[PDB]
């Protein structure tokens, strides 16, 4: 009818219907936080607009926008400040396209043990889309970035209900901002951005967690220092170590802003307790990382005792989900299936889950028990 | 004309309890966001967890909640969720 239960404690959620969306998992209403049912990820490598997850921090999201009047302001340490219309962006700059995953920093938080506060998400706060727009590099070049610039800040039309609450503003290094991959996206899967995915313009930051992908983007400021806004200084911090992790229950001694994705993979065509026919069993799924390239995906049907090489599907780009397929011989009985990816710089997935106080960056090897008969 | 977007009706509510913190939470904790933020947190987390949530709202997000209400609310949440 209208609820689902996610596979962790206090997992009940409403299935909710928003304009332009299929039924999604409602986490919060004000502001909207909507998660994608896991079944979607087996339906194709590109997440449809009507299924794409939604995350916001502040209730004052825009609900009326005149696209003709909309302006993107470029200001700060630039030679010529700019006020660009959507028509200007579409017409005055050559377009770029990239197929890229957007994933919430806390995707899978609900599975973290011990549990931690925050958005209690299963694995559906991620999606893959074909984004089209203007490379940020081109717009900043037009403005003329000044020597001494260090960072670029990004803000959108949303705001807090009470003005003392910190506005949602994020920052990138100037060298990242001008790398040619960071994009001012005005199109998602060949359409104007869905409302809750940041209509009419958003920042796309391939290979970086979603907090940077500022929606309803209208203000870009080039600055000559590190930005000290709340959402960079205090929120979205990870431990400053290789594992981005601490001993369960312990705070990090040093932190840095969250940044690039770690390596993840999932089996998408079976879930816990699924039935398969003993014999050769086809498995399939996805893998992704921070944009280095998935080198291989290995699949196990005996809880990681032995591994089989999956065949990777043709790629859509280094920032996309990478599809994979494997056919494994399964004897009659229960089997714990796992998949484990590695990328082109040797990053991989841990067999045992790690922990950090915010419950960010989960990427443990996923296990799925199936029944072969 | 501009384009517009319509959100569905909000229905999220706090779990009733006889503790006075229930009413205090109703009157203070829905002012910035829906109460599904509370309803969906991990279960049975206990006093320290909920004390810290309430204090964060007050100190970090500037929720205008006084000391007595802050305690009533945290106590209600720790007992109820
Ligand atoms: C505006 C001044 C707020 C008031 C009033 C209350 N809270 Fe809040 N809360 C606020 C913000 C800006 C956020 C982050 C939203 C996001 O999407 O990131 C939250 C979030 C929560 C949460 C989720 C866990 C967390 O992020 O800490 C909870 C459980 C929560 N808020 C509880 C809560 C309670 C108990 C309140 C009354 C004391 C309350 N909130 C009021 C801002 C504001
Ligand atoms: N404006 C804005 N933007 C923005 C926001 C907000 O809040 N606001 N959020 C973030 C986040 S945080 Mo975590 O890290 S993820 C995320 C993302 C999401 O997207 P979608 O909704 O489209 O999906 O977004 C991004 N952007």
């Amino acid at each position: 009818a209208d609820t689902v239960t996610l596979p962790f404690a206090n997992g009940e959620r409403p299935l909710v219907m928003y304009p332009g969306k299929r039924p999604l998992i409602g986490l919060t209403a004000r502001p909207p936080q909507l998660e994608t049912p896991f079944s979607v990820f087996d339906e194709g490598l590109i997440t449809p607009n009507d299924a794409f997850f939604v995350r916001y921090h502040l209730a004052g999201i825009p609900l009326e926008i005149d696209p003709d009047a909309f302006r993107l302001e470029i200001k700060g340490k630039v030679g010529t400040p700019l006020s660009l219309s959507l028509q200007d962006l579409k017409n005055d700059f050559p377009a770029s396209e990239v197929v890229a995953v957007n994933q919430c920093s806390g995707n899978s938080r609900g599975f973290v043990e011990p549990r931690v506060g925050g958005g209690q998400l299963a694995n559906g706060a991620m999606g893959n889309a074909r984004w089209r727009g203007v490379p940020l590099k081109a717009v900043l070049e037009k403005a003329g970035v000044q020597a001494g610039a260090k960072q670029v800040t990004f803000g959108g039309l949303d705001g807090p209900v009470i003005p003392e609450t910190p506005d949602f503003v994020k920052a990138l290094s100037i060298d990242h901002a001008t790398d040619g991959e960071v994009m001012l996206a005005y199109s998602m899967n060949g359409a104007d951005l869905p409302w809750l995915n940041g209509y009419p313009l958003r920042l796309v930051v391939p290979g970086y967690y979603g907090t940077y992908w500022v929606k309803h983007l209208n203000e870009i400021t080039v600055i000559d220092k590190e930005f000290d806004g709340f959402w960079m200084k205090t929120a979205y911090r990870i431990p400053d170590n290789a594992c981005a992790c601490t001993e369960p229950g312990k705070a990090p001694t040093a932190t840095i802003p969250i940044n690039r994705f770690d390596v993840r993979s999932f089996i998408t065509n079976v879930e816990n307790g699924a039935s398969v026919k003993a014999g050769e069993v086809p498995l399939r799924g996805i893998a992704f990382d921070g944009g280095y390239g998935i080198t291989q995906v290995s699949v196990s049907a005996d809880a990681g005792k032995s591994w089989t090489n999956a065949t990777l599907d043709p790629g859509l780009g280094k920032y996309s989900f990478r599809g994979w397929k494997a056919v494994l011989p399964l004897t009659k009985g229960d089997h714990v299936l796992m998949c484990r990816a590695t990328n082109a710089r040797g990053e991989t997935q841990p067999m045992q889950a790690t922990w950090n106080p915010a419950g960010y960056m989960r990427n443990v090897v996923e296990a799925t028990r199936v029944i072969a008969a | 004309a501009p384009l517009t977007y319509e959100l569905p009706d909000e229905t999220a509510q706090l779990k009733p309890a006889p503790q006075p913190g229930f009413e205090a939470a109703q009157n203070n904790c829905a002012a910035c966001h829906s109460v599904d933020y509370i309803n969906t947190q991990p279960p049975g987390k206990g006093q320290a967890f909920w004390d810290a949530e309430v204090q964060k709202m007050i100190k970090v997000y500037h929720a205008p909640v006084d000391e007595a209400d802050a305690k009533a609310i945290a106590d209600y949440l720790a007992k109820t969720y």
